[PDB]
């Protein structure tokens, strides 16, 4: 078999990481997984990382990060590109790879303003906000997908997973978004009705893990 | 031709420009200016905003015949690869990915200090926590000419704008790391790019919008 066993390493919590997993199941990429552990109490110690940190033989330390032999990744989109590159999961021609790198760049902008949102002290008065200009960027996916299968056109790619990521969590945040959005709704029960992510999704683990750090103004929690 | 939209403004189309000149495309440029009353008033680019026929209309973008590109990293890219400079095997590509995210990362984190009003007191944190952020570059750079390699690829023009850009922050920033400042100038003394810097079209500065708090204007 592959046998590759290549490390993550990320915290205990669902977050930035949570593309990656669904990619390298998705793969049958075998993986072993580091979680770290963050303080729950008003110090949240994060030693845990901190102590390994430098240690990692990592050329810019962070998390999360993917050990894989020689090949030692940081980054999420740098290992994303990575693991999918080697099962050829990135366009094929010019107008797929253009699509990808929009993707990819736009689920980011995307992502930032949830994060903030999440984590910020002010999330309840910010909330309203972010909600009254969800459906404009909601808007825009379903505009850009069209009739197409998958972001990229007609094959799977790794934005896929990226793009499913971000709007499950809104989902998560307002199960109403995508109504009147039946294209991405689409999208969403395609993407989950593969057998390797059907399987995860349903996975123990996977139940009880956060959205988001302890730190986190929502998320922080185990949620179904 | 190909259009460049963006602000008149050095920011997020430095990179872009640099790329554009050094390979001799063929373009021109669409700048907005914006408003410096208490109203940065924006109407000029809003105005024309949706006109564009965009997928996700924003600011910087490229139009290139049938393809109209968005995104600083999807336009770099995109040039990148029409003019082979992107790293071919998946060693380069590595590095290629992880310092086009790092160097975004080390982007955002100045514009940021830049543009919130506690500047003044935000200043020194950043600073003092500077170094450790050139030396992981530098070590990575090691006694290369270019990021990848021997070959100069895009990674590079983005390494040039952030890198370029602290040392106009700080001077002296770049000193106690003689590698990083080697780069700068081997970089500027590429024909292409010193030509560019002697053209009228240069536009080195101001480095952020008005209503940023530092290199405004």
């Amino acid at each position: 078999s592959c046998e590759s066993s290549m490390v993550l390493g990320y915290w205990d919590i669902r977050g930035l990481a949570h593309a990656i997993r669904l990619l390298l199941e998705f793969t049958d990429t075998s993986y072993e997984e580091k979680r770290y552990t963050c303080g729950e109490a008003p110090d949240y110690d994060r030693s845990q990382w901190l102590d390994v940190k430098f240690k990692l033989d990592l050329d810019f330390p962070n998390l999360p990060y993917l050990l894989d032999g020689k090949n030692k990744i940081t980054q999420s989109n740098a290992i994303l590109r990575y693991i999918a590159r080697k099962h050829n999961m990135c366009g094929e021609t010019e107008e797929e790879k253009i699509r990808v790198d929009i993707i990819e760049n736009q689920v980011m902008d995307f992502r930032t303003q949830l994060i903030r949102l999440c984590y910020s002290s002010d999330h309840e008065k910010l909330k309203p906000q972010y909600l009254e200009e969800l459906p404009g960027q909601l808007k825009q996916f379903s505009m850009f997908l069209g009739k197409f299968s998958w972001f990229a056109g007609e094959k799977l790619t790794f934005v896929d997973f990226l793009t499913y990521d971000i709007l499950d969590q809104n989902r998560i945040f307002d199960p109403k978004c995508l109504d009147e959005f039946p294209n991405l709704k689409a999208f969403m029960c395609r993407f989950e009705a593969l057998e390797k992510i059907a399987a995860y999704l349903q996975s123990d683990q996977f139940c009880k893990m956060p959205i988001n750090n302890k730190m986190a103004q929502w998320g922080n929690k185990p949620v179904c | 031709p190909m259009t460049l939209g963006y602000w008149n403004i050095r920011g997020l189309a430095h990179s872009i420009r640099l790329l554009l000149e050094y390979t001799d495309s063929s373009y021109e440029e669409k700048k907005y200016t914006m408003g410096d009353a208490p109203d940065y008033d924006r109407s000029q680019w809003l105005n024309e905003k949706f006109k564009l026929g965009l997928d996700f209309p924003n600011l910087p973008y490229l139009i290139d015949g049938t393809h109209k590109i968005t995104q600083s990293n999807a336009i770099l890219r995109y040039i990148a690869r029409k003019h082979n400079l992107c790293g071919e095997s998946e060693k380069e590509q590595i590095r290629e990915d992880i310092l086009e995210n790092q160097f975004m990362d080390s982007r955002m984190q100045l514009a940021k200090l830049c543009y919130d009003p506690d500047f003044e007191k935000l200043k020194p944190e950043y600073l003092q926590a500077l170094p450790e952020m050139l030396k992981l570059y530098s070590q990575f750079l090691g006694k290369q000419p270019w990021f990848l390699g021997d070959k100069i690829t895009f990674v590079d023009f983005i390494a040039y704008d952030v890198l370029e850009r602290n040392q106009v922050f700080e001077p002296s920033c770049l000193d106690a790391f003689p590698n990083l400042k080697d780069f700068i100038s081997r970089f500027e003394g590429l024909e292409k790019i010193s030509a560019y810097m002697k053209s009228s079209r240069f536009l080195p500065r101001p480095v952020f919008t008005k209503m940023a708090v530092w290199g405004n204007k």
